[PDB]
């Protein structure tokens, strides 16, 4: 971090899961169960 | 040179909920209307 | 490397990849970061 500021950060760890992930027709990932 | 901070107050640690978050793209194939 | 030839069945070698087929113009928009792109089946359908 930096001295001298509002700041607010989040830490969050993965797992290995299985995800049903949504592609529209442009090819961008729009959902995910 | 190394200075240790002093005058932080000291709280207990916080905790909150991700709401669908932190999806990435798993690999680099294009996709296009589709359930993977 | 060779002359590119569209709206005919022809062998093709895309870096690498070889297959035979038809060649058209796409309307696909591709990420910088992606060449290939597979359908349903899994078979390339779209090439950069
Ligand atoms: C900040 O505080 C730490 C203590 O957490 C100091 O580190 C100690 O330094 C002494 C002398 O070099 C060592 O004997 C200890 O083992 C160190 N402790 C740890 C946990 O490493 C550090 O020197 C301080 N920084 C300053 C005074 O600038
Ligand atoms: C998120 O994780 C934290 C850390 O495990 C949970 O905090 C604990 O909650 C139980 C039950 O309320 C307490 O008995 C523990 O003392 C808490 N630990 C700490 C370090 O505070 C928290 O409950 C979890 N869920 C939420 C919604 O915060
Ligand atoms: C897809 O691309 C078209 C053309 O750029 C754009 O109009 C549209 O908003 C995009 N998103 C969806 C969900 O169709």
């Amino acid at each position: 971090l930096a001295l001298h500021g509002a700041a607010a950060y989040y830490v969050g760890y993965l797992q290995p899961r299985t995800f049903l992930l949504k592609y529209n027709e442009n090819g961008t990932i729009t959902d995910a169960v | 040179q190394c200075v240790n901070l002093t005058t932080r107050t000291q709280l207990p640690p916080a905790y909150t909920n991700s709401f669908t978050r932190g999806v990435y793209y798993p690999d680099k194939v294009f996709r296009s209307s589709v359930l993977h | 490397s060779t002359n590119l030839v569209k709206n005919k069945c022809v062998n093709f070698n895309f870096n690498g990849l070889t297959g035979t087929g038809v060649l058209t113009e796409s309307n696909k928009k591709f990420l910088p970061f992606q060449q290939f792109g597979r359908d349903i089946a899994d078979t390339t359908d779209a090439v950069r």
